[PDB]
């Protein structure tokens, strides 16, 4: 009998699929939670799913899509609580609805590209950055149009990303090269459209995914390029930040402490940006494209109370 | 007033373009992608005509069935469509006393004869077919002419002296011109007999043919009698001036902007050029009208149907059109 905590649910099934990524696995895991340990009261059910999403949580903080999934799952048993069925119908009528994530959520991926080939037009370079993989799942239908265009490929240092996308879509037969990460403002001269995906949209449109999305972002105002970013709706989260500093990693962004011997010296200063509003222009989602003043309206409705 | 009928005489031209039009018509060849009987019929359809008679003098099994499958033999066409069966090769003319020994005609009607392209108001030229009907009760005709000065020269077959008046543009006389290769034949005579009571006229050169006249059903009547005559300016338009019927004066008029007509390849080329670039503002290309294309438009003058498959490392200049289906390859330009 599984206590769905940390790895003997969560973890076993990440390592079944390298395609499904952290929200909806956290979305799968919080409903097999009560789509077993249901004990027929309403009390101790919203009990247990909110010290799993808060044990969850604390597992790994600096994974912020985790707290995205752990808090839609709430808006969703927050709104199928409501309907009032009495909770006599709801013991079955929540767990029936349930597994309609790992039916919607996963093949949303899809539905992304269905909307969104309808961007890059005729021979557009592309400048992506980080392992995103719904940009990936838009390019692959994009290529699977036959459609004429170029993709340039970012560095992510530290986080390794950017040589995983010229080992991806080179194999599938796309021109592309990998431009260094710091080589942005000598390119984005010609680059014609630049995508990101996110890790997270605050309360405005934001992008806190990775280390240098603020840089590439601010390169593309000053470059007057269009900056588009591919998501998708279980990337909603609830945290506002103001500055350009999110939460922490551990300390602050400008360490100056001493290196002992020989450790790491690399990852030193942030690793997760904050975009504002102004510097994205339109989102993907699966609610059709977006504006960054949408998709405010739509993280400030189902938030209040 | 209203009423129009119609009739086009395609089919005269296949010693122009003999290496092909053997096997399928004239005016089955597509100039853009598609072939140009409706480059004549949308016209004269916006003219807002009644009836059409496509004279067919060869190929004719294969005229009916792109009509019968066209869009003109379907309960809402502006006109209703007819054809006329052909023993092979008449000369023009003599199908307009075949037609008077048929007897359908009566009103106005257009005589367009070969195949246009045009962006003429055709509303515009009714009101001054009306005022020749006013102010003169021995009219004949209306011949819409471009006025192409920025080139003579360079139009190919036939060059002409559209000899006219300064004040009423009634045609005076006419005569054919040789061509710019021949040095030799430098002459043309206009015996001023019949300059009498003119006392202004004006001689061009500059005026390019493109056939579309539009009379009186008094001038079939006309052309009864007469039959000398087998062209239908070389020796009609001269041959109903020239003092040989008295009372019955021509009129001609002359357009500013673009209406032209197929001569051969030296025009061809030219008259496609002019009309996939944007010379033929409003009738374009890019409106997807005749067989329902899918056409875009580019800047650099680009025309592209949908599920056109541009390769990789490929370049396209100016003033091209790929229909759809298409796959094109590396390194190609």
């Amino acid at each position: 009998m599984s206590e769905f905590n940390i790895t003997e649910t969560y973890l076993r099934f990440l390592e079944e699929d390298t395609e499904m990524t952290m929200p909806i696995a956290a979305i799968e895991a919080l409903v097999t939670l009560l789509r077993i340990k249901t004990p027929e009261t309403a009390a101790e059910m919203i009990n247990t799913i909110k010290s799993s999403t808060e044990e969850l949580i604390k597992s790994i903080p600096n994974s912020v899509s985790l707290r995205a999934g752990c808090d839609i799952f709430m808006r969703f048993v927050l709104r199928n609580l409501h309907l009032y069925g009495d909770w006599e119908n709801c013991k079955q009528h929540l767990i029936e609805n349930g597994q309609l994530f790992v039916s919607r959520a996963k093949k949303s991926r899809n539905k992304i590209a269905e909307i969104g080939v309808d961007f890059i037009a005729d021979d557009d370079i592309i400048l992506v950055h980080g392992y995103s993989r719904a940009v990936f799942s838009l390019l692959n239908h994009a290529a699977n149009k036959f459609i004429r265009f170029r993709c340039v490929v970012t560095e992510s240092r530290p986080s390794k990303q950017g040589n995983q996308l010229y080992t991806l879509l080179e194999q599938k037969g796309i021109p592309v090269t990998l431009i260094v990460d710091s080589a942005v403002g000598a390119v984005i001269d010609k680059v014609d459209k630049v995508f990101v995906g996110a890790e997270g949209v605050a309360e405005s449109g934001g992008i806190i995914n990775l280390v240098g999305t603020y840089s590439v972002g601010v390169l593309a105002h000053n470059a007057r390029k269009p900056f588009y970013v591919v998501t998708e709706s279980h990337k909603f989260v609830r945290m506002f930040p103001l500055s350009s500093d999110d939460l922490p990693m551990a300390g602050p962004p400008l360490d100056f402490t001493r290196r002992t011997d020989d450790l790491e010296d690399a990852l030193r200063g942030p690793t997760i940006d904050y975009t504002a509003q102004e510097y994205i222009t339109a989102l993907i989602t699966d609610l059709g494209v977006l504006t960054p003043s949408a998709v405010s309206e739509e993280l400030i409705k189902m938030w209040y109370d | 007033e209203d009423r129009l009928q119609a009739v086009v005489l395609t089919d005269s031209y296949e010693t122009r373009f003999m290496p092909l039009t053997a096997v399928k018509p004239r005016c089955l060849l597509p100039l853009a992608n598609v072939p140009l009987i409706e480059y004549t019929l949308e016209f004269l359809a916006k003219a807002g005509v009644h009836e059409v008679f496509l004279i067919c003098s060869s190929h004719a099994n294969q005229i009916n069935d792109y009509i019968e499958n066209s869009k003109w033999n379907l309960p809402w066409s502006p006109f209703k469509i007819t054809t006329i069966m052909s023993p092979e090769a008449r000369c023009t003319g003599d199908v307009m006393r075949d037609l008077d020994n048929r007897g359908i005609i009566t009103g106005d009607f257009i005589l367009v004869s070969g195949d246009v392209l045009t962006n003429i108001d055709f509303s515009k030229m009714l009101e001054f077919h009306k005022k020749m009907h006013l102010q003169d009760k021995d009219h004949i005709s209306t011949m819409c002419l471009s006025k192409a000065s920025t080139y003579p020269k360079t139009r190919t077959i036939e060059p002409a002296a559209f000899v006219l008046d300064k004040s009423t543009s009634r045609c005076i006389y006419y005569q054919d011109l040789p061509l710019p290769s021949s040095r030799e034949k430098t002459s043309i005579q206009i015996d001023p007999e019949l300059l009498d009571n003119v006392d202004e006229f004006v001689i061009r050169n500059d005026l390019i043919d493109c056939r579309i006249d539009i009379c009186t059903s008094h001038v079939p009547l006309i052309f009864q009698e007469n039959f000398d005559y087998q062209s239908l300016r070389t020796d009609f338009v001269k041959g109903v001036i020239s003092s040989d019927i008295l009372g019955k004066h021509i009129y001609a008029y002359l357009t500013d902007e673009y209406a032209v007509r197929v001569e051969s390849w030296q025009t061809y080329d030219t008259i496609s050029q002019d009309f996939l670039g944007r010379w033929c503002y409003p009738l374009v290309l890019d409106s997807n009208i005749q067989d329902d294309q899918t056409y875009s438009y580019e800047s650099r003058h680009i025309y592209k149907e949908k599920d056109v498959v541009l390769a990789q490392s490929c370049k396209i200049g100016k003033c091209t059109a790929i229909g759809s289906g298409t796959k094109i390859g590396e390194g190609t330009k």
